[PDB]
């Protein structure tokens, strides 16, 4: 139908080509999207090879035969994403059709350790006979990451629930975790810790009753 | 300068019928346009759903022809979509859209009218459940001195247990949106949500400006404005 590659990557400041190929394109002029985590598309190739007016001219565009394609000259770390292709069957009333899309890695951006920021139960939560820990991690790359819960210098692992990895806007990961806690665990105890592992390395917050 | 809004439900039941609006602003549906209509399922790709002329003529994706509706209405000036027999395959974020005047047959005269679609609404968030919708209970993540790093401080918002997907925070009204950072949420183990949304602010800023979240669960038709304070 029309077939792209899954996944590309590309280092900053080179080239990549991202290619579709399909029957429907032979004497079409496709268009392309740009489609960032938690965002709706955005056209960046329209008829070939045009721009909108919004997009950088490093984007471009070609295709011959049954085969098109959308070129980013010196990719840019804002360049990371999914790209879809499109065109209009040539059956039929001429029904639309997406590429599975490509997910651009652009390699070479800068590792980042994790900045963790972890707030107690609020009084209101306590009052509503709750508690819960929130432990919020963000900036880190790669976006791989493991968290642990302390009570005092105890492990806890009840309560415990933990997002995986999204990627932020500078194409940095956020998570969270949360611990639930009953009010009387909360206020009897030490202290509470948030543990966060990232490439070898602990950040490690404490939190306490008061 | 056309700009699309969607508007849905958020969950729908199986076997039901699913329903969503789009309004029009700064164009007019009575104009050479095509409508059109998107979705995204969890993690996946784009799936083109269908398109409409002002006047009443559409077309369809064929494996969705035989449940999909696409109506327009000039007065109010919006469009809308209806989808039956719905499962939870139909489960996906729902973007309406527009597209240029496009003749790509053929049997065209002129080859320069391309499709494509360059205006894109924000999208809507649909899920078919039979579980039943609840709306979340919202707490303040007040900023304190283990909370402020230097000329930075810490404060957010909780928004606990709800169901189904999405929830949008703003803070102020739209007023503040630098150093805003909504987390993606977690599914717990009753199967209900819950998310966090931070903004990092100067800390010479605490108790003389203030900060105030503006939670929408709009599965549940539910707001609620936070007023965070510092302890």
């Amino acid at each position: 139908e029309l077939t792209q590659d899954p996944a590309v990557s590309v280092a900053l400041g080179q080239t990549v080509r991202i290619t579709c190929q399909g029957d429907s394109l032979r004497g079409y002029y496709a268009s392309w999207y740009q489609q960032k985590p938690g965002q709706a598309p955005v056209l960046v190739i329209y008829g070939k090879n045009n721009r909108p007016s919004g997009i950088p001219d490093r984007f471009s565009g070609s295709s011959s035969g049954n085969t098109a394609s959308l070129t980013i000259t010196g990719a840019q770390a804002e360049d990371e994403a999914d790209y879809y292709c499109n065109s209009r069957d040539s059956s039929g009333n001429h029904p639309v059709v997406f590429g599975g899309g490509t997910k651009l890695t652009v390699l070479g951006q800068p590792k980042g350790a994790p900045s963790v920021t972890l707030f107690p139960p609020s009084s209101e939560e306590l009052q509503a006979n709750k508690a819960t820990l929130v432990c919020l991690i963000s900036d880190f790359y790669p976006g791989a990451v493991t968290v642990a819960w302390k009570a005092d210098s105890s492990p806890v692992k009840a309560g415990v629930e933990t997002t995986t990895p999204s990627k932020q806007s500078n194409n940095k990961y956020a998570a969270s975790s949360y611990l639930s806690l009953t009010p009387e665990q909360w206020k009897s105890h030490r202290s509470y810790s948030c543990q966060v592992t990232h490439e070898g390395s602990t950040v490690e917050k404490t939190v306490a009753p008061t | 300068q056309v700009q699309l809004q969607e508007s849905g439900p958020g969950l729908v039941k199986p076997s039901g019928t699913l329903s969503l609006t789009c309004a029009v602003s700064g164009g007019s549906i009575s104009s050479s346009n095509w409508w059109s209509w998107v979705r995204q399922p969890p993690g996946k790709g784009l799936e083109w759903i269908g398109e409409i002329y002002h006047g009443g003529s559409t077309n369809y994706n064929p494996s969705l022809k035989s449940r999909v509706t696409i109506s327009v209405d000039k007065s109010k000036n919006q469009f809308s979509l209806k989808l039956s027999s719905v499962t939870a395959a139909d489960t996906a974020v729902y973007y309406c859209a527009r597209a240029p005047p496009y003749c790509t047959s053929a049997s065209c005269p002129d080859d320069y009218y391309y499709y494509y679609m360059d205006v894109w609404g924000k999208g809507t968030t649909v899920t078919v459940s039979g579980a039943s919708t609840k709306g979340p209970s919202v707490f303040p993540l007040a900023p304190s001195s283990k909370s402020t790093s230097g000329g930075t401080a810490a404060l957010g918002c909780l928004v606990k247990d709800y169901f189904p997907e999405p929830v949008t925070v703003s803070w102020n009204s739209g007023a503040l949106t630098s150093g805003v950072h909504t987390f993606p949420a977690v599914l717990q183990s009753s199967g209900l949500y819950s998310l966090s949304s931070v903004v990092t602010v100067p800390s010479s800023s605490l108790g003389t400006q203030t900060y105030i979240c503006n939670v929408n669960h709009k599965p549940s038709n539910t707001k609620v404005d936070k007023r965070v304070e510092p302890k």
